[PDB]
């Protein structure tokens, strides 16, 4: 039993091929090194600590959504800055990925189909005693937020805006400002409240 | 690295253990740890607003999801490595074992390999 | 407690040793392994382990700066001061 | 991002711009590449333009005008229709502009004001230098003759003064940025050289003038050995001033850091105070490359060794 | 439970680590605490020991246990061992209301034993209509909780909770109110049984053995020699019946190299071990006839492929220290030898009681990997002749097809790398003769062995 | 017989690859020359002093451990910088190496097998009359000890931490420092002590 | 190079040669390096503390392990060359011959090569 999900967030959108990676799915691993030569010793290999992007390719046909949906939806994905989310059921991979190269063919039988030749590449986010920030952030929120019974200003800011004392981020959007009142502390249910960027 | 213990949690009880003086019982740096390592694993991600995005697990969310068995097992092992290995005194998570004992019922292990589970290289010039 | 200043004797290396002992060698082979080696490098070890672990503790011990425990306590009866002692917990039981 | 030009927008043109500069520069520099069709070779530009580059700073991620001056040079080829600028701050033209003074003893800011109130340059609210500069006729340019008070005033005790323009000419000090930016987290490619090369243990002061002051200040003679030096200005009349001199001179060699940046931080400027690992360092150079992707190339080095070479 | 995510956390040592183990031994241990007079299997699970039969190191139960589990066996068949006079710890509980303090509640442990389990009932500082029931060993809490006042409720939850391994309530009458505070009253009367075992007990356990199986038995680390004499007979009557029982000894705390190498020459059966050597472990000195145990479970559990020639033991030093002339006198004994090498406590060439003939092939007898390769052999063979005698017809097919079997069952031994070479055909001489409720064949092997020594020579 | 052994020592695992190396096992040498060219003479070979990391490479497949805990034990491995000792018994090589590449793939059928393709690099260490240090110090021990009866600092430094007197880097560390007495000296058996990196 | 002699030990006592008037027996340059050879082939590495890492061999150890047959012989060979080849004197070890005489007890050779045996072209311009 192996499939292939695709779980994008920036979009909630959670792709399920439709059809196996037909021949064979393959990755590769290679460790960071590099030869130095020693004069009258000869070549040894120092390691890098680093650790290496490595793809995942294979192709699959669309059969009879539509192909020409799904093949759009792909296209729109490969342009995406955000991550997408690869498990693979059988094979074992589980981690976010990027799209790099996508294509789509018909061929002349089979012409409702689609036969696609698509590769990733592992993705990995740029951070620019205490616990380590290894955790990917990928969760997504509406960008507009309705306002709850029990919510507060500053509640709303650390629920959707991290650090908790990103309120005044919120709070001096003008149209924030309009349908809240001139006092941040007090907040009423059901007005809309639009978190920037 | 300088790591520090803490105090025990029964977890079982769900108090404090406390000795007879009525202090509360500390507990060397491992224990405290492996009390850390359960308490984050029963904690959910995202939900509890004392705690930033490190902390927590989104495992009682993977059980309403539509995903197939072994994607949930890959989720399973994905999101206890991931809440676990925050912790700096984590070296490895692994060695995942599931058994769907029931048609829909599931157990599952899994190891955790400390910092202090290394080992050394001897050798001096 | 002050950090311990130890002299340079008593910190010696056990391959300074160990040379200073072979340094007198010059016709029979001393390389690792050999029997003028088997002879003299045990006792060169040993001689830098009680010279690091031995004098540096009795010196350590010797001053009231770094002494500690029955030392310690030696050590305030000289100008006489004891450490305050222990009790037993007392109450009533019903 | 957004390149205003006089009227136009020529954002939709540009292939890349480099955004450089130097800690003895003439001037900020921006080095925009375009690409010219008939769209562009319409609106002809000159030299002499006036370009305005936008981008979201790295800071409050506001749309806020990172350089702002004027188009010294234009290239243009015609088999391929690249043309390229090559743009400068206003400050090119004080390099270029001699002119003779003569001044009396007085601070290096009267100085500069003296300047811009001469030659109509506007300015800011300029910083106090606090040293007091000795007698002295120039002839070099205006841009010249404020380097040579600043090093003069960075001898005999004073503080690290550089002079960039924007829109009205400003008195930056080099220690003085707003934000101390950690280059350690995209740190690309790092090289750490460390120099005698330009090592200054001794200085021997020759007093051309007179308070017959003469003197030697050697400072780590025992360690690095006695590279000495001769000071022999007209300009250092005074026991202390010689003092000040030696003690703004010893170093312990070239010591400076080739950094290389995956992310082009987009505010930092020569002269800004940056922290690479736990240390922090002075700006001796920066280069943006504003292409596809944003970069920057950064050397910095420690204090004591740019009071040495750079004044 | 409700449906949702649960966890929990465990020490690595609680891992079921039993999977892979291979080897069955035997033991009369003496006991504490435990089932008596019955034979027991545990799956190498030190809790499991601990709970079947507590953790008294001075009771020779727990001790050779965790020795036998150290050797990595793959189930324990203990035996309690007892003197007599057998006798559980047992208490009784009276009612208050009552003047004449009526006897309503009997209370006695699980099994056997003399520890001091106590009980303490105090008023329930919540509700004095209700009580708390805590149940004690010695000063240590072992189980509380708090019941309803009726004596059948009460007898019930005690016999109820999960934690009452240890006690189980009885009623003796009913009453109305709630028995009478009393803190850690002993369930007195109770018994272990270790007290002066006699000599004769242990031919108990050895019968009671005999319906069992198993590779190998071990004495309950003691060096009478009429016991030994006695377990040498038995096990002899056992290879009688077909049962090949190995079996492990140790001579005396006191005896010296010399008492135990007349020992070993004196019986020289290559299904007999003498231990040469005391050891030490935890700051604890053990005698020949404990280490014995640890040896047999040793060679139990490296069952055909594994030798312990060169094994690395648990143990940490030994005594006596024997030179080489020592080493080779004991060994040519029939003597096992554990040996002090750089930290390392080792047996040395696997050797058992044999040695007085070796006139052959024989040699080969000597060593204890080749009796067990040899009795598995026979083991597995009477296992398949189980299942057909008498039962299958003794004609030519059914003759193929038992030889087939056979056959195949070499066949998946050549697998594992054991033999070099193999045989098995018709025994045509007892064949001449047989009948239906017998059939005759012959084979040999080739068994490989473990590489035990290096000869060096260096060309200069 | 051929087999394959890869044992590894900073983790202690000794590999045996269940299956043989597919069609064929191969190993270059390579001698370290580069040609001069004299005028009036022509092209002359010069020999280098040093010698070559020279490779072995192959390709296997693991049949039905499980081949997924295999592969991520190799993938593990593959990021080790400590080196693996590799061990081909007909083919007759035998010395440290340490994989460049490593890759597995499943197929149309035979799904449970994942198909192997790795290489190996040889390994040679870089150190700072007497005998030579030819040897290489491939020995790990667990990063904390057990102190036994006869052990003396000095002699644990010199067992687990080379020159033996590196003792005193032992004991500075303030976990070792509270277990022992604040007597270098004297220690006691069973307590733990933690060796340094 | 300047490599010197030693005393002789007599292995088969484990006792050192002395001469009638007292003095041991003092030997050639060649004949400690022999000796040297085989103390070094029967001193274990790592375990007699005397000696750094360089020192010794793990042919005892290798006797518990696992591996196969020619694993072994290669074990054997690889351990050997490298306790020998440490010396200075050492140029190559090597033609390693082996014979499981009996079933699993074993007999081994080896040629061990000096710098001496060393060739010299014969050329001067």
């Amino acid at each position: 039993v192996i499939d292939i999900y695709l779980k994008n967030e920036k979009e909630k959108i959670d792709f399920h091929f439709p059809v196996n990676p037909q021949d064979s799915l393959s990755i590769k691993k290679e460790k960071r090194f590099e030869t130095v030569d020693i004069v009258n010793l000869g070549e040894f290999d120092i390691k890098k600590e680093g650790e290496k992007i490595r793809e995942i390719s294979f192709k699959t046909f669309l059969p009879n959504k539509n192909p020409i949906e799904v093949v759009a939806m792909l296209e729109k994905w490969v342009d995406q800055a955000e991550p997408l989310r690869l498990i693979i059921t059988g094979f074992g991979y589980n981690g976010l990925v990027t799209i790099s190269s996508f294509s789509n063919t018909q061929t002349a039988g089979r012409e409702e189909d689609r036969d696609i030749e698509i590769t990733f590449r592992t993705y990995r986010e740029l951070k620019i005693t205490d616990l380590k920030d290894n955790r990917p952030n990928t969760q997504t929120k509406s960008k507009i937020y309705t306002v709850k019974a029990s919510d507060t200003l500053y509640k709303i800011a650390k629920n959707l805006l991290g650090k908790g004392s990103r309120w005044p981020e919120i709070y001096n959007i003008p149209e924030n400002k309009k349908v809240i009142g001139k006092n941040p502390n007090i907040i009423k249910k059901g007005k809309l409240v639009i978190p920037s960027k | 690295l300088d790591l520090k213990g803490s105090f025990l949690f029964d977890f079982e009880k769900g108090e404090f253990v406390k000795n007879a003086d009525g202090t509360l019982k500390k507990c060397d740096k491992v224990q405290a740890y492996k009390q850390w390592c359960q308490k984050a694993i029963l904690t959910p991600r995202y939900k509890k607003a004392a705690y930033t995005n490190i902390y927590g697990s989104e495992i009682k969310d993977l059980i309403a999801s539509n995903l197939s068995q072994s994607a949930k097992e890959l989720e399973i092992t994905r999101l206890i490595k991931e809440t676990i290995l925050v912790h700096p005194y984590t070296k490895e998570v692994g060695e995942f074992s599931f058994n769907w004992l029931e048609n829909s019922r599931l157990v599952e292990y899994e190891f955790d390999v400390l910092t202090i589970d290394d080992e050394n290289i001897v050798i001096d010039g | 407690e002050r950090e311990l200043p130890i002299p340079v004797f008593l910190t010696e290396d056990e391959d300074s040793v160990h040379e200073r002992m072979l340094s007198n060698f010059q016709d029979v082979s001393t390389l690792e392994g050999d029997f003028i080696y088997d002879a003299t490098r045990p006792t060169a070890e040993q001689i830098a382990e009680l010279k690091q672990l031995g004098l540096q503790n009795n010196l350590k011990i010797a001053f009231p700066q770094t002494s500690y425990g029955t030392y310690l306590e030696w050590l305030g009866e000289c100008k006489g001061v004891f450490k305050n002692q222990p009790t037993k917990a007392t109450g009533v039981i019903t | 991002k957004i390149i205003l030009n006089g009227k136009y927008d020529i954002a939709n043109f540009n292939e890349g711009i480099t955004l450089s500069e130097a800690i003895d520069g003439v001037a900020y520099k921006m080095d925009v590449s375009l690409v010219e069709p008939k769209q562009l070779k319409d609106i002809n530009i000159k030299k002499g333009d006036k370009i305005i580059l936008i981008d979201i700073a790295y800071e409050s991620k506001k749309e806020e005008t990172i350089f702002d001056g004027v188009v010294w040079e234009t290239r243009r080829s015609e088999k391929s229709k690249k043309l390229t600028l090559s743009c400068r701050e206003r400050t090119v033209y004080m390099e270029e502009s001699e002119e003779q003074y003569q001044f009396k003893e007085n601070t290096a800011t009267q100085r500069i004001e003296y300047y811009c109130k001469q030659w109509n340059i506007p300015y800011y609210n300029l910083a106090n230098t606090g040293k007091k500069l000795a007698k002295v006729i120039h002839k070099t340019n205006i841009l010249d003759m404020i380097k040579k008070d600043l090093k003069e005033t960075a001898t005999k005790g004073g503080d690290l003064f550089r002079v960039r323009m924007d829109n009205k000419l400003k008195l930056f000090k080099l220690g003085t940025n707003a934000n101390v930016y950690k280059l350690d987290s995209i740190l690309e490619d790092a090289n750490f050289t460390s120099s005698f090369n330009d090592a200054v243990t001794s200085v021997k002061v020759l007093g051309k003038s007179k308070d017959p002051i003469i003197g030697t200040y050697k400072k780590d003679a025992d360690k690095f050995g006695t590279l000495q030096k001769i000071k022999q200005d007209e300009k250092i009349k005074n026991a202390k001033e010689a003092k000040k001199a030696a003690e703004a001179m010893f170093n312990s060699g070239e010591e400076t850091i080739s950094v290389d940046c995956a992310v082009d931080i987009n505010r930092i400027r020569a002269g800004d105070k940056v922290s690479l690992k736990s240390k922090e360092y002075y700006v001796i150079d920066v280069t943006h490359t504003l292409d596809s992707r944003p970069k920057m190339k950064l050397n910095i080095g420690s204090l004591e060794y740019i009071r040495r070479k750079f004044y | 439970e409700i449906p949702g995510f649960y966890n929990r956390f465990k020490a690595q040592a609680e891992k079921a680590a039993a999977t892979g183990l291979k080897g069955r031994l035997a033991m009369p241990i003496r006991a504490n605490w435990g089932d008596v007079g019955k034979v027991v299997t545990i799956k190498n699970d030190l809790r499991q020991l601990k709970n079947l039969f507590g953790d008294d190191m001075n009771y020779s139960a727990f001790k050779l246990g965790k020795l036998a589990l150290l050797g990595n066996v793959k189930e324990l068949l203990l035996y309690r061992l007892v003197d007599g006079n057998q006798k559980k710890g047992t208490l009784t509980l009276k009612d208050t209301t009552e003047n004449s303090a009526k006897d309503v509640i009997k209370l006695e442990t699980k099994y056997p034993t003399a520890r001091n389990f106590n009980v303490t009932i105090k008023s329930n500082l919540v509700d004095s209509d209700k009580k708390d029931f805590i149940f004690f060993e010695n000063t240590k809490q072992l189980f509380s909780s708090s019941i309803k006042g009726t004596i059948d409720e009460i007898v019930l939850e005690i016999n109820s909770n999960l934690d009452n391994e240890y006690v189980i309530a009885t009623k003796v009458a009913d009453s109305d109110t709630i028995l009478a505070n009393v803190v850690n009253q002993a369930l007195e009367g109770g018994n272990d049984g270790c007290t002066s075992i006699t000599n004769e007990s242990y031919l108990k356990a050895l019968e009671e053995f005999e319906r069992y199986s198993f590779d190998s038995f071990v004495l309950d680390g003691v060096a009478d020699e009429a016991l030994q004499e006695t377990t040498k007979a038995w096990v002899a009557k056992n290879k009688e019946l077909g049962k090949d029982i190995l079996l492990f000894l140790g001579g005396k705390t006191e005896d010296n190299i010399k008492q135990i190498n007349d020992k070993s020459k004196s019986f020289n059966d290559e299904n007999i071990v003498n231990v040469g050597s005391s050891a030490y472990y935890e700051n604890i000195k053990y005698t020949p006839s404990e280490v014995a145990v640890y040896i047999a479970a040793l060679s139990v559990s490296k069952g055909i492929t594994g030798s312990i020639c060169n094994a690395k033991t648990i143990f940490e030093e030994v005594e006596p220290r024997l030179s080489q002339s020592e080493v080779k006198e004991c060994l040519k004994s029939g003597t096992l030898v554990l040996d002090f090498d750089d930290g390392d406590v080792i047996i040395v060439d696997d050797v058992n009681t044999f040695k007085k003939y070796v006139d052959d092939k024989n040699e080969a007898m000597g060593y204890i990997s080749n009796i067990m390769f040899i009795n598995t052999i026979n083991k597995d063979t009477s296992l398949k002749r189980k299942e057909f005698v008498g039962k299958i017809f003794n004609d030519a097919t059914g003759q193929t097809t038992v030889i087939c079997a056979l056959k195949k069952y070499f066949e998946e031994l050549m697998s594992q790398g054991i033999i070099s070479e193999f045989n098995v055909d018709i025994d045509t001489e007892l064949q001449a003769t047989a009948k239906a409720d017998e059939f005759y064949w012959k084979w040999d092997a080739v068994k490989v062995d473990v590489m035990k020594k290096i000869y060096g020579t260096g060309y200069l």
